[PDB]
């Protein structure tokens, strides 16, 4: 693909419901 | 063409937030002016987009008459007080804004107009932390608002914090299963956000966007190009391999149908074919 | 060395008098001190989202090696007043398109300055060198005929050319939709 631009990178309280680490529980 | 048809297309105007300023500006002068007493109180909530069109579309001579009666209607009232902010921040002038809100929360707490304007006032002013802090700490407090979490998302995604973007267009998503934008949307931040990983999920919400809406051939070729993607990566499983494969092959057969008939509704040169000389590459 | 058509400052003011609230973006087209000979928009709003990018490039490189031309710029507006700078999809824009021609350089249209007649020249364009990308000299001359541009600007806008103008995003919704849009390239003809 000449064309598959990439617009991710940098990242930057935390939004309400959100939790940053993969948690397993099930 | 009379005064009920165009009542009618400012409340259809009105029901889906457009912003065409400068055609519904229009139709609400011309209401305004000729048909004003031809109808009752329905006109009142027209005196709101009619200012609101005036902000945007600049024509600030008419913002005051709108005002002026809609306070001498309806004194002490936070819906024209919010108004007023509008009309003071078309301005930039933001202190005396800032100080109405206040005042305006002072009064009614649970009052949600003046914290978005708030909000509005502060991304206005460039200052893109603070808002997002701003409206992640009001979420705290009216979680379910699916205006501010979609807002929140756009300003994620303005902002390039795509995870944060996802998971808003998650809960958005939990919130209406049934509008197949919000899939789109969320299809396109995960392809946007990573890989394979991520690719998977927006492959799987572009299919569900598609069985949603069948006509939206934009997240049809995305689907398209998430598959193409997936299959040009080396870290894809045989099985994965073929599966996408069939995927692409399937929604590059619903392109060339999906062409076809852009082609037998208009009459012109072929840029369709031009266009699935494209899928052929 | 940046130069664009006439056609291209009109395409430039109809696509922002379109959406005036919603930032917007595009590519220029030139065939192979460069000429952009046409332009094409896509898109506004959000501008952030990859694969409507993508799609786009890709539509937008077809569509010119069909008919010889090459994408060799990239406009965008930005949706605030106060600002000028280039964002991070403008950048990375920009240098993805710059790696197949060294001449390609971007152009953002300052919104500042925009008013009925485009008294001064909105584009501002920025080179990139020493892998920096920075503003060229304000002064340079950036339209071919800056009263033939102001004229067919003014009566674009006073025409109310801008609604019927379509962009990629309405050819998205609707392919009927023409996205080449020829009606303003044959208003373009008939006005000058």
């Amino acid at each position: 693909f000449k064309w598959a631009i990439e617009l991710s990178g940098p990242g930057g309280l935390y939004p309400v419901g959100y939790l940053d680490k993969q948690v397993p529980d099930t | 063409v009379t005064w009920e048809e165009m009542r009618d297309k400012m409340r259809k105007w009105r029901e889906e937030n457009s912003r065409n300023s400068e055609q519904i500006v229009e139709v609400g002068e011309e209401l305004i002016n000729e048909y004003a007493s031809k109808l009752g109180d329905d006109i009142w909530i027209i005196y709101e987009q009619v200012m609101i069109a005036a902000l945007d579309y600049g024509r600030d001579d008419l913002a005051l008459f709108c005002l002026q009666e809609l306070r001498r209607q309806f004194p002490g009232s936070h819906r024209v007080k919010r108004l007023t902010g509008m009309r003071f921040e078309a301005m930039e002038r933001y202190d005396d804004a800032i100080q109405l809100y206040d005042r305006i929360l002072q009064e009614d707490p649970t009052n949600t107009a003046a914290r978005k304007r708030k909000i509005a006032i502060r991304k206005a002013q460039g200052k893109n932390v603070e808002a997002i802090r701003e409206l992640n700490e009001y979420l705290e407090q009216f979680v379910g608002d699916q205006e501010a979490w979609h807002e929140l998302a756009e300003l994620y995604i303005n902002e390039h914090d795509y995870a944060k973007a996802a998971f808003c267009l998650e809960e958005l998503m939990m919130t209406n299963p049934h509008n197949h934008l919000y899939c789109q949307q969320y299809a396109e931040v995960k392809y946007t956000q990573g890989g394979l990983e991520n690719l998977e999920l927006s492959r799987k919400y572009f299919a569900q966007a598609l069985k949603l809406n069948n006509r939206n051939m934009r997240a049809l070729f995305g689907l398209y190009m998430s598959a193409s993607h997936i299959a040009s990566n080396p870290k894809a499983s045989a099985k994965t391999k073929k599966d996408n494969m069939k995927y692409a092959s399937w929604a590059a057969s619903q392109i060339n149908r999906a062409y076809q008939f852009a082609g037998r509704s208009k009459k012109e040169t072929k840029y369709s074919l031009k266009a699935v000389e494209d899928m052929l590459e | 060395g940046v130069k664009l058509t006439t056609q291209a400052y009109c395409k430039m003011v109809l696509h922002g008098a379109k959406y005036p609230h919603c930032a917007v973006n595009g590519l220029l087209v030139a065939e192979k001190h460069t000429l952009f000979v046409d332009c094409i928009p896509l898109f506004h709003g959000t501008l952030a989202l990859a694969p409507m990018l993508e799609v786009a490039l890709t539509l937008i490189d077809s569509w010119c090696k069909d008919h010889s031309y090459v994408i060799a710029g990239y406009y965008q507006a930005n949706e605030r007043v106060k600002d000028a700078s280039p964002n991070q999809v403008a950048e990375k824009v920009a240098s993805r398109i710059a790696e197949g021609f060294s001449d390609t350089a971007l152009i953002m249209v300052d919104n500042t300055k925009f008013t009925m007649d485009c008294v001064a020249p909105t584009i501002h364009v920025y080179e990139h060198h020493e892998n920096r990308w920075r503003c060229r000299d304000p002064h340079h001359d950036y339209c071919e005929d800056w009263p033939e541009a102001q004229r067919i600007s003014a009566s674009l806008l006073d025409s109310r050319s801008y609604e019927t103008l379509v962009d990629f995003d309405n050819h998205l919704d609707d392919i009927r939709n023409d996205w080449t849009n020829p009606e303003i390239n044959k208003a373009v003809l008939h006005l000058c």
